[PDB]
């Protein structure tokens, strides 16, 4: 992770407001202002606060940024659809003498009612295994906003080899998926009593599970 | 070739300052303190110069020294 | 009014150096001084800065600065004759695969005589996909449903390139399904899934066949989805 922790998830209704936190430390965000960039679908990111709390050139009144302690802070009022976007705040670290990036807030302008993903997890299929491969497969749709954090778990331990996750995907009813996949040989698949797909969603982890003696 | 730090990789943290203007094709300066009570930079920065304390007389008085961090604050038109 | 493009080969294989270019336009960086820095954003994920050069036009030279966390494979250089700032990148891995962007650092006025750095122009960015991959067809796997509803379904795993298509009972079965995007792989392979939600009931008398098309292989399978 980085440095800077940024929610990965912000969302309103139009019109009202959205509050982004950037938090650090005295290494960073307590010596160093902060810089924050927007980027929108598909576009390269662009200069939108500098300095904590400076609007860069034709940022329109509604952003605003400021700096408190170790955490900054992005203010978007009066919320449009356009803001829909990802917004990454900036600043140096004289630890590791760099410049360091948050990992990025989506914002989501919510133009339907929230709604928790549907999870499905498979095990791997005995074609598989006779295959000398196991993959376990984490399905995920119908959520919204589109932003989800996907953990795995060996009985209750964390795994994180082998893991591979898409990004979330609009589906036609404006909703989104993801899918994540676990990639283990048969004899890792049979070294647990259970694994288990974790999917995050607005603060709230749901969890399916499966066991190779079943 | 300015004291403003176009060629400076790195900032200093508040109450300091490049010990000398960053050149093209010399090893970066250092960071050195402020003049304590003399002058001060409240904020990161790049260049080789820190900010002159406040002064206060005019009707006005000191309320707090100048700190390597802080400017004076005035006093009581 | 300063303009930036970056331009690279695309893909790259493992081992391989990746050399990027990023060229400026509506100034000149060799006029006085122009600081140049790279980021990337992995697909999907954050920004991450990976160098910079300081340039000067009159001696032109420029020092240089580096993310320690790229472990000196990168190298940023400047070619004034062609008003561009460049990017090497040596013994890539999947690791590396990203979108590259090139930027101009300036030290912005806050009104009161102070400045401090941002990276206030951007280009578009150019995609760079670290992959050794070639054509593969995928292996199939009927994903059986679950000891009101039961989900089914078919992995399609490990394939090369994009795209595959998907249907069900040869396009008979519509409703319920959900086809999902691909992920791709470390090891530049992709894999996707499709899963139909259909009535428990239906799972006795209903025969269930998926139908997985990959024409760059010239591979197409037909699987039939049994419980278990
Ligand atoms: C400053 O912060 C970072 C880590 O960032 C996070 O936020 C911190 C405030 C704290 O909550 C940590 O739990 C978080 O990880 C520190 O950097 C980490 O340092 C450790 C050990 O020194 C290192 O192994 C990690 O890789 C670093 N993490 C990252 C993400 O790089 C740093 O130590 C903190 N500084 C001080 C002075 O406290």
């Amino acid at each position: 992770q980085s440095v800077l922790t940024q929610p990965p998830s912000v969302s309103e209704a139009p019109r009202q407001t959205v509050t982004i936190s950037c938090s650090g430390n005295s290494s960073n965000i307590g010596r160093y202002p902060v810089n924050w960039y927007q980027q929108l679908p598909g576009k390269a990111p662009k200069l939108l606060i500098y300095s904590d709390n400076l609007r860069f050139s034709g940022v329109p009144d509604r952003f605003s940024g400021s700096k408190s302690g170790t955490t900054a802070s992005l203010a978007i009022r009066d919320l449009l659809s356009e803001d829909e976007a990802d917004y990454y705040c900036s600043t140096w670290d004289d630890t590791l003498e760099g410049w360091v990036f948050g990992g990025g807030t989506k914002v989501t302008v919510l133009g339907q009612p929230k709604a928790a993903p549907s999870v499905t997890l498979f095990p791997p299929s005995s074609e598989e295994l006779q295959a000398n491969k196991a993959t376990l497969v984490c399905l995920i749709s119908d959520f919204y906003p589109g932003a989800v954090t996907v953990a795995w778990k060996a009985d209750s331990s964390p795994v994180k080899a082998g893991v591979e996750t898409t990004t979330p995907s609009k589906q036609s009813n404006n909703k989104y998926a993801a899918s994540s996949y676990l990639s283990l040989t048969p004899e890792q698949w049979k070294s647990h009593r259970s694994y288990s797909c974790q999917v995050t969603h607005e603060g709230s982890t749901v969890e399916k599970t499966v066991a190779p003696t079943e | 070739l300015h004291h403003d730090g176009q060629f400076c990789h790195k900032p200093c943290p508040p109450g300091e300052r490049k010990a000398r203007d960053c050149t093209v094709n010399g090893d970066e300066p250092d960071c050195v303190p402020c003049q304590e009570g003399k002058e001060y930079t409240d904020k990161a920065h790049f260049s080789s110069k820190c900010r002159r304390c406040r002064l206060c007389g005019h009707g006005l008085e000191v309320e707090i020294n100048c700190t390597r961090t802080q400017n004076t604050k005035c006093r009581c038109c | 009014q300063l303009q930036l493009q970056e331009s690279g080969p695309g893909l790259v294989k493992p081992s391989e150096t990746l050399s990027l270019t990023c060229t400026v336009s509506g100034a000149s960086i060799s006029a006085n001084s122009y600081y140049g820095v790279w980021v990337r954003q992995s697909p999907g994920k954050g920004l991450e800065w990976v160098g910079s050069i300081a340039y000067r036009g009159n001696s032109n030279s420029g020092s240089t600065y580096y993310n320690p966390s790229l472990k000196s494979r990168a190298t940023v250089s400047v070619d004034s004759s062609k008003n561009q700032v460049s990017l090497r990148l040596t013994s890539v891995t999947a690791a590396d695969t990203a979108l590259y962007y090139c930027a101009r650092r300036q030290l912005l006025d806050d009104g009161t005589g102070y400045q401090w750095a941002a990276f206030d122009v951007w280009g578009q960015g150019t995609m760079v996909t670290v992959s050794s991959a070639s054509t593969k067809g995928p292996s199939v796997f009927p994903l059986a449903p679950s000891s009101g509803t039961a989900a089914l379904g078919c992995l399609v795993k490990d394939y090369f390139p994009e795209p595959v298509t998907v249907s069900w009972n040869s396009g008979a079965l519509t409703s319920g399904v959900h086809t999902f995007p691909a992920v791709l792989q470390s090891s530049g392979l992709y894999s996707l899934s499709s899963v139909v939600t259909v009535p428990s009931s239906s799972l006795g008398t209903q025969t269930y066949i998926c139908n997985v098309n990959h024409k760059p292989s010239n591979t197409k399978v037909d699987k039939k989805v049994e419980p278990k």
